[PDB]
């Protein structure tokens, strides 16, 4: 039973270090570590290599990346929207008035369903890539959102 | 649009649609700002940059700090990314006793190298936040041995 | 120790950033008009 | 393969070390842990000392 519980650990381990790397193919726990060559015995170890052997590459692929802040006014960027745009203010008035309002486009949109409003903005239309330059890394992922 | 002056190492330039201000490290003589005695190895510890401009609300300064020597530095700890200007370390939350080196640690105070700070996007959309700019302030905080 | 929320989205991504405001009909009606725009801290790391 | 991996260890540690008293002359990994006259044994006591 406990190998079992110590394998399933080690796969969360596995996909711990995967996220972090922000590479899914490093594969550490390769299977076999219960051999029936020796009635289960050694899976302590194969297991004690694989995690060394996690620990390794993380350390040598280790990097301290660069921090960046972004504010995005909402108002701004619906009316910089170059298709569908929309006044912010004015139509969350409109909206309110009214118990009806849906406007915009899939993903840069703000509607009225129910009776909760909704405002949905397209991370990738945001262009947070072309705020610095192409170089300084190409793993570019958020870390904390505040509103 | 075009631009270059200063000599190799303590330079302003416009390079592409980027700006690019460049401080030789030893030129500061940071060496004689205390006596012979008091310890050889001088290294820099934290660099931080002060932008006294005046940005409007809800528009982030964008500027990157850079080492260029030829000293063999940590990955990631050669460069930072600088997005309010008011004494801005580069960090989410500054920590002195990291188990981590932080930027620009380890670099010897006398180096031949230069600090570079770059404005991208300044013909370009920070065009009025670099006018609007006063200067530019280093804080070099290093330790002596 | 362990992770903040959404942290680890690629900045790339193609899905959307919601901001849902319940019964504004309703309750949070005056709150609403009064409101004058929202804004995103989005602090994100680069590598 | 743990000998490998904990003697890379062994080596960026001592790189660490170097950095910390900026003096790139201090050898303390001098090689010859894994030795053929004990089949690979006491390269952990070596390391640790």
């Amino acid at each position: 039973q406990f190998f079992d519980l110590t394998q399933s650990f080690c796969l969360m381990a596995q996909e711990a270090l995967r996220r972090e790397l922000t590479d899914n193919g490093v594969t550490f726990i390769r299977g076999g570590a219960w051999n029936g060559t020796t009635a289960g015995l050694m899976a302590g170890e194969t297991l004690l290599l694989n995690l060394a052997e996690m620990e390794k590459v993380w350390l040598e692929r280790d990097e301290r990346a660069l921090e960046v802040t972004r504010t995005v006014s909402l108002a701004q960027f619906y009316q910089a929207l170059s298709s569908d745009n929309f006044n912010l203010t004015e139509k969350l008035t409109q909206f309110l008035r009214e118990g009806k309002g849906n406007v915009g486009a899939s993903g840069n949109e703000l509607k009225l369903s129910n009776r909760q409003i909704e405002a949905s903005v397209r991370l990738s239309d945001l262009k947070i890539f072309s705020d610095y330059p192409e170089s300084l890394g190409n793993t570019r992922q958020l870390k904390q959102v505040s509103v | 649009g075009k631009g270059n002056v200063g000599a190799s190492g303590n330079e302003l330039k416009l390079s592409n649609r980027q700006i690019e201000a460049s401080v030789r490290l030893s030129d500061l003589k940071i060496f004689s700002d205390y006596p012979e005695s008091l310890g050889n190895t001088r290294q820099l510890k934290q660099v931080s940059v002060t932008l006294p401009a005046l940005v409007g609300p809800y528009e982030d300064i964008r500027a990157v700090l850079n080492y260029g020597g030829s000293i063999v530095m940590p990955r990631g700890c050669s460069a930072i990314a600088l997005s309010h200007g008011v004494n801005d370390s580069g960090q989410f939350m500054l920590d002195f006793n990291d188990s981590r080196y932080l930027p620009f640690e380890g670099i010897s105070v006398n180096d031949s190298g230069s600090l570079t700070l770059s404005f991208p996007d300044a013909t370009d959309r920070q065009k009025a936040l670099l006018e609007s700019l006063s200067d530019i302030i280093l804080h070099i905080r290093y330790t002596i041995r």
